[PDB]
């Protein structure tokens, strides 16, 4: 056949590509930073009304300061998850502080590209890219309110607002006129909001919809579901009034 | 470099055969006859040394070879096969065995081991079976004489006469004409000889075939004396003179 | 042909080629541009940060591997953080048990080999990135261009990735002037965001775009970007 | 059938390794150089392509001394030069250690040798993209050798391999006709700049740099040295005045 | 030494050997489960391509991984016998760490783990094999209800079903399961399991077997008769129209 | 050192002395021999002072990793097995620490856990750990009801270390005292023997021997 | 050491376990009970090393539970004894040896017969009577040897139990902090929360 | 590389079935057949030897009835050589419980452990999974007698009665068309005989060509005995059911 590890004639990674197609496939997540915290949005998407819904966990901690929301094969974060998590355990019981968004970024990224039959660099005992982004958001000290964006790649870039998923290239668009320098909180989750339901083939509710933000005072939090049920009123109100 | 081919190299097919043991057993078909006759008091095994040039020496090189003094191998397909796994054999009766019991193996253990052996090679990663059968020729105090042919799946069974290579299926069928359970060894080796003549084209003689026997103990074959229970190898491989004393019997 | 024999990079084609090293190749001319060029007291870096929407970061192309050392890349970037990192251990070695700064010159052989192990062996891949390597050590101001190929070369000036060629040529032409841009940095610099600028087309380098890095006589190798570079634009 | 080329280890119906022969060609491909034994010594020369006025002169250096006594150079793929270097660095340091002595050229050769050979044993593996000529001056006077892809090497009076390899050789054996008494390390180095220069015809079309080293008992001492300055510019000239 | 990478991406972005994984299960015998408001019922279907059986000693479906969890599958029988070791040796791992028996969440999380890993390690291929674990959180009465498939995916049913014709029997729970009220009762639960094996097992009182499991570790499976009368109760609702 | 921790009527009563020592040089007075592992953990120290500072503050980042994966608090039974285990693995190296996690939990109520070197982990209500043990042992267990106020809690545990300071030349400094509820634990200050033992002389009347 | 005790009567077999746990110069807890139950009719006692002596109950413990829930099947009293006496044999001859003694009684449902096998930490297995392990022994065999008899009722084998305790709280050096109590039969495994004075 | 001359032993089709266990199993159904029959009083075990000759030596022979313990024993329908190396780990593995737990090991434990080191071969390692199908006859206090089966994907079921290897699609129709929960060793004998008569691809069904084993508790004396049938012992059971 061909290894996992080959290049195409245009200098692209086979395995990596066809990776993002994967991630392609995943449910929406969209991320938006502002001077106030970082709101992660997600769609739940059952794929029955039987399904508890509520135990679909598309958005986890990372630690108090970093959250996190996936998109794409969701199993396959799980590992990055529990790596992250220990990192940034880790590197505060060595310096006694919080790790740095960027830092815990960059250590997640570094699992993407450990994968192949036996590449000529260290130990990478993996026999595929994960097929899954990640949207990490936190706050440190000295690069205040982030967002990140993780590929299987092993390349992150940071965002004041960011889409990933199947209505990503959509939504991407929405974020683009949407932005500015000065949202506030609550202009940024009714705006999560507002483009998910633009993009998700369901009706937005509080039950195939999440929200979560993290800020400097209270860190990392899932929004419960009545709380979102709210800013769902409040954006279906600001909506018909013009 | 490290042997990177970890997977089988014989698999299954849609039909359900294991090729690589197939084509193994066609190497063994184009391979010179050999047989085993197993007599009342003693058990022969012979093959012809098809000698591969007349410059060469073909006493050097023998097809016939002892395992233990009580048992014997020869064989049909690929020779270098089956030279290592003569070496395999005789240390495997050691480890497996006699350094455990402090006495040689009977004949079925060996031969199970050698099978063992064998089938590995149809399993094991980066490998290919075994390009031959071989027929073992052995006795024990507990079994008596026995003869085992022994596949290149690892499959074994017990014989009372047989051959096994080019000419096997005819040389088979005479043996089941002259065979019955009243031989003596002198008997089979002359009909031993008789099969072996129709499989031969050129030369027949002492010093074309090679030929062995399990029989009698030959303290003359032991190396020292003093110890009562020690009477000798069971194993004698026959002697070109011996070999033509019976062929003008013929 | 080259279909098959480019599977891996343990095969070489019937004319004696590696088309997984050539491939990886590739991708460094689809990096982003970055231009080097020294003198005799300064070597200086200088290369166009890329982005992918206007909501996003232009990613980082300048990596410092000590007080001395440091280099620019093309291509991908986790294979740019793999070597950076081997070449800061290289660097941390030679001090901790020489007490000695690393050779520009050594620290090009020792990324060669690294390379060349990737590309020899079944498994591996080649690294699909190219470097930049400027550095002031006992000998000078140093300029080093790596490719994934396992080649390495010391050099007045020069520039890879995207219509790299058009600063490249400049270089070439400028030679003898930059050459001798000796204790004036900015001077060096301007005259290295003129090289990179002849391979514009898209834009124009603006402040959170552009990226500049440098190192002398008596300078650290240090990073400008953003406000930084203003006075360079 | 066919496909017999597309792995290593493999014998095509007529017992070749092509994955070797298609490494020859990385090799034809290459650079020029030569080797030149004289009466106490030997010397290596090498054609360097200067791509452009960027190349710092006289700093990509190619040829490389391996213990103290002993010059290698090459022509292909140059990583593969470096890497067979590296081994054999690592095979002298071995042989001193052990035997106190450092490494004859003889055994020294059989090292790269067997090194290369077993390239050619395994699918796993590719061969080499490199031709060398390498030797030096031991216990019994100097040797000059050169090693193939395919890890077949002999002792040679004088030898070339790289594209200008067929002028280079033809140079070569003009010299051992008209001097069977034996050449001089000092009328080597210039004779060796002269070859190189005219094998830089199969490749005219690019500037070039010329590097000479040597190993003599006499002129060296036994240790292998760049040849620099003076000792190279009158090399550079005799060339130049024969090139006309 | 065997470390080929089996499941690898596609250029459409998809594993075949995981997603052929799930074909292995749509043709494993059918399983479901449904959540009562104090108990979780299982039930499983009786292949018969072959019939003269020992049912004393042949292995049952359901499996009691502790004494307040059981797990289910459909696919694979050889793997699942190596999932639902590893998941009662994790059980008693975590009784001697944590003084405390697993929560029902934290089982499927483990034994999803295991099947995504060999989703992506070399020299394996993924299990054929989608689990239904239920029971009780320790000194918990609320019922639970998870489903793991191949890729390692998992999350909690009102009452689910996999396998093969699952299409069939959860299209029967989505119109007949209402999450307002619950079978309220272990025999109310269980009827509506059988009902649901019906639409399917094509009469079979020897092809429909059920385990009902109740809080604080009580867990019992019904017998042929048992489970017979709620077949023949079934079949008079229907002739009684 | 001198370590107690006591259950009673209104929850758990932690007191600790700060003197750390290298033979019979006093190596410092303001040592923190408790450690917070969370809101409701307590951890105390006795033995080596980098095994049990390190270790203890390992088990901090164990019990966090808890509460990131399970999506809940660690149990105080959980919390004392993780330094038990991780301890039992070292049995035979000389690790060097006597223990004693405290907390509380919905689940459990108010706890405490003693855990040793040795690898031994115990339940109970009362436990003195360190040198000076017996000392707080004696002044402790002969005033100790299940029903004591909060207020007087506090203040046995504090006059037991106190005893213990006096009499183990091992143990002294100052009290750090703590009190835990289902609400967390509450710090109590630090009170330095050397105003506490003649304030609580004169006001107790007691400490009859020593001169004043 | 530690006081372990077991006697096996008619129809069940009885452990005694002293209740103090002590470190150096301080009883540190004299509620201990030095017990695990293995399986519904099976019960192990332990006394030795501080650390050892827990860990491996719970090990032990680990093992019979596991196996009885992939088996659906309880192992009986002397299946479990021989599980238990490989994994002392194997670890004397181990890096760092589990250094505990114990008493198994189990209650075998298939012969509808009490079981006590005493085990030392070498892997010395015996089935017997009645067991100890300790200075105990020292004192309780010779009375047991005197006061024991075959057909005795569960009551009858706590009186004799009784007269030991009083033994051992007599002459013994160490205040052991009395004994917790338990029956092994039939039934499974019961406490009885009455020995302070029975 | 080598990736290129893999089968991949190990991988699903796009149906979700394992091809060599598919493959393997269709190599078994060529193999002699093999049937094993339940009863109340004890079990019975038949095989038909697969090709035979006038000079096979048929009482030094065993190529389909093993004895794996004094309670178990196995009939065998594929690869004997594969079938060996099973029996002996299985052998192995009853003699480390027995000096484990100081009891014999129950029928299941041990199917169930064979079965899982097939169902490996299934997973992982890239190996050819073994071609073999057992039928387990076996007795311990828990079941009594109890009939399993087992085959290359690790599965294994109880059964009454039930047959491997060729034509078992005809032997099993045949056995659920006259077995009965209330057999009797002999009848089930008598059972097992009749089907192989009928489904045998050869002209009559003769002693040489047949294996037999029982497991019963013999009456007069309470334990368990197996019983692997002689030569002689087969050709009586043979005229005596009226097959002559």
């Amino acid at each position: 056949d061909r290894g996992v590890s080959t290049f195409s004639p245009e200098g692209r990674l086979f395995q990596v590509e066809y990776s993002l197609e994967a991630i392609k496939l995943g449910s929406t997540a969209i991320g938006i930073a502002t001077k106030e915290g970082v709101v992660l949005g997600v769609e739940k998407r059952a794929t029955s009304p039987l399904l508890e819904s509520d135990s679909i966990e598309k958005i986890v901690e990372i630690d108090r300061h970093i959250g996190c929301a996936m998109s794409g094969l969701t199993a396959d974060a799980r590992s990055m998850i529990e790596h992250a998590r220990t990192a940034a355990v880790t590197h505060n019981l060595y310096y006694d502080e919080d790790i740095n968004v960027e830092s815990l970024t960059q250590s997640v990224c570094d699992l993407a590209l450990r994968f192949g039959e036996g590449a000529s660099g260290e130990e990478r005992l993996m026999s595929r890219p994960f097929g899954v982004a990640l949207l990490i958001a936190g706050h440190d000290a000295d690069d205040g309110y982030q967002l990140f964006h993780a590929e299987p790649s092993g390349t992150f870039y940071r965002y004041n607002a960011k889409a990933i998923g199947s209505g990503s290239e959509g939504a991407q668009a929405e974020l683009l006129n949407e932005w500015h320098s000065s949202l506030t909180l609550k202009e940024a989750e009714l705006l999560v909001l507002k483009i998910l339901k633009q993009v998700m083939e369901e009706k937005l509710d509080e039950n195939n919809a999440q929200l979560s933000c993290i800020t400097k005072q209270d860190g990392f939090k899932i929004y419960d579901n009545e709380k979102t049920a709210e800013l769902i009123k409040e954006l279906k109100e600001k909506e018909a009034a013009e | 470099m490290t042997d990177r081919y970890s997977f089988s190299l014989t698999t299954f097919s849609p039909s359900g055969k294991l090729g690589q043991i197939d084509y193994a057993l066609t190497a063994v078909k184009q391979g010179v006859t050999s047989l085993g006759i197993k007599a009342t008091n003693g058990v022969v095994i012979a093959t012809e040394k098809k000698s591969s040039s007349p410059l060469a020496m073909s006493e050097t090189l023998s097809k016939v070879s002892l395992l233990t003094p009580d048992i014997g191998a020869v064989y049909s397909g690929m020779g270098p096969d089956y030279r290592v796994l003569v070496d395999k054999s005789r240390k495997v009766a050691h480890t497996s065995y006699k350094r455990i019991y402090g006495e040689y193996p009977p004949t079925k253990l060996l031969v199970s081991e050698v099978a063992k052996i064998m089938q590995e090679a149809t399993q094991s990663g980066g490998v290919r079976p075994f390009g031959v059968s071989l027929l073992i020729a052995g006795h024990d105090e507990f079994n008596g004489f026995s003869l085992y042919q022994v596949d290149p799946s690892g499959s074994y069974f017990p014989w009372k006469a047989t051959a096994i290579g080019k000419g096997s299926v005819a040389a088979k069928t005479f043996l089941e004409k002259r065979w019955n359970d009243e031989l003596e060894l002198e008997d089979a080796i002359h009909i031993a000889l008789l099969t072996l003549k129709e499989s031969v084209e050129g030369e027949f003689n002492g010093d074309t075939i090679e030929l062995a026997i399990i029989g009698d103990e030959n303290p003359d074959l032991l190396g020292y004396t003093g110890i009562p229970t020690d009477k000798g190898p069971r194993f004698r491989k026959l002697t070109s003179q011996e070999i033509n004393d019976r062929l003008e019997a013929l | 042909f080259r279909n098959n024999y480019d599977g891996d990079t343990v095969t070489f084609s019937p004319t004696g080629r590696l088309f997984q090293v050539e491939y990886a190749l590739e991708a460094i001319k689809q990096g982003s541009v970055t231009v080097g060029l020294r003198s005799n007291t300064h070597a200086v870096l200088v290369a166009l940060k890329r982005n992918a929407d206007e909501l996003s970061s232009y990613q980082k192309k300048i990596i410092k591997c000590d007080e001395h050392m440091g280099l620019s890349l093309a291509g991908l970037a986790p294979d740019a953080r793999v070597l950076s990192n081997y070449l800061r251990q290289q660097c941390n070695y030679s001090s901790l048990v020489f007490n000695r700064k690393l050779a520009v010159e050594r620290a090009g052989h020792l990324l060669c080999d690294k390379a060349q192990k990737n590309t020899q062996s079944y498994g591996g891949r080649p690294y699909g990135v190219g470097l930049l390597i400027i550095g002031y050590d006992k000998s000078g101001a140093h300029l080093l261009e790596f490719q994934p190929s396992g080649n390495v070369t010391e050099l007045y000036g020069t520039a890879i990735g995207a219509r790299s060629q058009g600063a490249k040529t400049y270089l070439e032409r400028t030679l003898d002037t930059f050459i001798k841009i000796d204790g004036n940095p900015d001077e060096l610099i301007k005259a290295g965001v003129e090289a990179i600028s002849q391979s514009l087309r898209d834009e124009s380098l603006t402040v959170d775009n552009l990226s500049i890095a440098i190192v002398g006589k008596d300078t650290p190798f240090t990073i400008y970007d953003g406000e930084a570079v203003a006075k360079y634009i | 059938g066919t496909g017999y080329d597309l792995s290593n280890s493999v014998f095509s119906p007529d017992g070749r390794n092509f994955q070797v022969e298609y490494a020859v060609k990385a090799v034809e491909n290459g650079t020029t150089s030569i080797g030149i034994k004289c009466n106490d010594g030997v010397v290596f020369a090498v054609e360097k392509l200067i791509t452009s006025k960027l190349l710092v002169p006289q700093k990509n250096v190619k040829i490389q001394v391996v213990d103290r006594h002993i010059g290698c150079v090459y022509s292909g793929l140059i990583p593969d030069g470096r890497h067979l270097v590296n081994r054999g660095r690592e095979e002298a340091a071995s042989f001193k250690k052990l035997y106190k002595t450092p490494i004859p050229i003889p055994a020294f050769a059989d090292r790269l040798g067997q090194y290369v050979q077993a390239h050619t044993l395994y699918n796993s593996v590719r061969p080499f993209g490199v031709s060398t000529i390498f030797g030096g001056v031991d216990k019994n006077g100097a040797h000059l050798y050169m090693l193939e892809p395919s890890g077949s090497y002999w002792g040679y009076k004088g030898a070339a391999t790289g594209k200008g390899r067929q002028s280079a050789k033809a140079e070569l054996e003009k010299l051992v006709d008209h001097h069977p008494e034996g050449l001089s390390a000092r009328e080597a180095v210039k004779q060796a700049a002269k070859i190189i220069y005219l094998a830089h015809e199969d490749n005219k079309e690019k500037d070039f740099e010329l590097e000479i080293s040597w190993c003599s008992l006499s002129e060296t001492n036994g240790l292998h040295k760049f040849v620099k300055g003076d000792l190279l510019q009158e090399a550079i000239d005799f060339a130049q005045k024969e090139i006309n | 030494g065997y470390d080929r990478a089996l499941s690898i991406f596609s250029p459409d972005g998809h594993i075949f050997q995981v997603e052929y994984a799930l074909e292995a299960v749509k043709r494993g015998t059918c399983a479901v489960g449904v959540k009562g408001k104090n108990c979780v019922v299982l039930g499983c279907e009786r292949r018969s391509t072959l019939k003269l059986q020992d049912t004393r000693i042949t292995p049952s479906k359901v499996s009691k991984i502790d004494s307040h969890v059981v797990l289910s599958f459909s696919g694979l029988n050889a793997d699942s016998r190596i999932l639902i070791e590893k998941a009662r040796v994790e059980a008693q791992s975590h009784r001697l760490t944590l003084e405390d028996p697993v929560t029902v969440e934290y089982l499927t999380r483990y034994v999803a783990g295991v099947q995504q890993r060999y989703t992506q390690s070399g020299g394996v291929r993924p299990f054929g094999v989608s689990t239904l674990i239920a029971g009780f959180d320790p000194r918990d009465d609320e019922p639970k209800l998870y489903q793991t498939e191949p890729s390692g995916i998992y999350s909690s049913w009102s009452a689910q079903t996999i396998g093969r014709n699952s299409k069939t029997v959860r299209e029967f729970l989505e119109k007949n399961y209402d999450r307002k009220e619950p079978p309220a009762t272990v025999e109310e639960c269980v009827k509506l399991t059988v009902r649901s094996l019906l639409e399917v097992v094509q009469t079979g009182a020897k092809n429909i077997e059920i385990t009902v499991v109740k809080p604080d570790s009580d867990i019992v499976a019904l017998s042929s008769e048992e489970i017979n009368q709620y077949v023949t109760q079934i079949e008079q609702e229907k002739q009684e129209q | 050192t001198t370590t107690l921790a006591f259950r009673f009527q209104g929850g758990i009563i932690v007191a600790v002395d700060s003197r750390a020592t290298a033979g019979n040089w006093v190596a410092s007075q303001t040592v923190k021999k408790v450690i917070e592992i969370n809101p409701f953990l307590l951890g105390t120290m006795a033995g080596g002072a980098a095994d049990c500072q390190f270790w203890e503050t390992w088990l901090g980042s164990q019990c966090r990793l808890h509460e990131l994966r399970e999506k809940e608090r660690i149990s105080v039974a959980a919390a004392s097995k993780i330094l038990s285990n991780l301890v039992y693995q070292y049995k035979g190296a000389g690790l060097s620490m006597g223990t004693m996690i405290c907390g509380y939990t919905r689940k459990e109520g108010p706890t405490i856990y003693y855990v040793d070197s040795d690898g031994t982990r115990l339940k109970g209500d009362i436990f003195c750990v360190g040198s000076g043990q017996t000392f707080a042992y004696g002044v402790l267990d002969s005033n100790y009801k299940w029903d004591l106020s909060v207020e007087d809690a506090l203040y046995l545990g504090k006059r037991s270390i106190l005893a213990a300071a006096h009499r183990d030349a091992y143990s002294g400094g100052s009290v750090n005292l703590y009190h835990v509820t289902e609400d967390g634990w509450i710090y109590h200050g630090n009170h330095d023997v050397g105003e506490l033992f003649w304030k609580v002389k004169e006001e107790e009347g007691s400490f009859n021997n020593v001169i004043g | 050491m530690d006081i372990i005790l077991g006697i096996r009567v008619q129809d069940s077999v009885i452990l005694a376990s002293s209740k103090a746990v002590t470190r150096g110069i301080s009883v540190l807890k004299d509620s201990d009970d030095k017990t695990r139950q293995l399986s519904p009719h099976t019960l192990m006692s332990f006394a030795g090393e501080a650390g050892d002596t827990v860990q491996f109950a719970e090990y032990i413990q680990a093992n019979i539970q596991l196996y009885s829930i992939r088996e659906d099947y309880e192992l009986s009293p002397q299946a479990v004894s021989s599980f238990v006496r490989q994994e002392l044999a194997k670890s004397i001859r181990s890096r760092r040896p589990y250094q505990v003694n114990v008493l198994i009684g189990g209650y075998d449902k298939k012969k509808n017969k009490p079981e006590l096998y005493q085990i030392d930490y070498l892997g010395t297995k015996v089935e017997l009577p009645y067991g100890a392990h300790g200075y105990s022994g020292f004192y309780t065999f010779s009375l047991l040897d005197h006061h024991y008899r075959p057909d005795m009722t569960t009551e009858e084998g706590l009186d004799l139990l009784k007269l030991c305790v009083q033994e051992l709280e007599k002459r013994m050096p160490m205040d052991f902090k009395g004994v917790i109590v338990k029956i092994v039969d039939k039934d499974g495994i019961r406490q009885v929360d009455d020995f302070q004075a029975q | 590389g080598s990736r290129r001359y893999d089968s991949r032993t190990t991988i699903f089709s796009p149906e979700g079935r394992l091809y060599q266990v598919e493959y393997a199993l269709e190599s078994i159904s060529h193999a002699g057949t093999a049937i094993g029959i339940m009863a109340s009083d004890g079990i019975v075990l038949a095989a038909e030897r697969k090709v035979t000759s006038t000079l096979l030596e048929q009482d030094t022979s065993t190529e389909k009835l093993y004895k794996l313990n004094d309670k178990i024993a196995v009939a065998v329908a594929g690869l004997t050589a594969d079938a060996e190396i099973l029996i002996n780990t299985a052998r192995i593995h009853a003699q480390n419980y027995l000096k484990t737990y100081n009891e014999d090991i129950p029928v299941e434990i041990l199917v169930r452990r064979l079965s899982d080191i097939k169902q490996g071969y299934t997973q992982h390692g890239g190996l050819r999974p073994f071609g073999v199908s057992f039928i387990y006859a076996g007795y311990d206090d828990r079941y009594g007698y109890q009939l399993y089966t087992s085959n290359p994907s690790g599965n294994y079921t109880g059964w009454k009665a039930i047959s491997v290897g060729a034509n078992t699609s005809a032997a099993q129709t045949l056995l659920q068309m006259d077995y009965k929960d209330d057999m009797k060793v002999d009848d089930a004998i008598e059972l097992a005989l009749k089907t192989l008569s009928k489904t045998t691809d050869s002209s009559a069904l003769t002693y040489d060509r047949l294996e037999f084993a029982t497991i019963r508790k013999g009456a007069n004396d309470g334990e368990v005995y197996q019983k692997i049938f002689k030569p002689q012992e087969i050709k009586d059971i043979l005229v005596k059911t009226g097959i002559t």
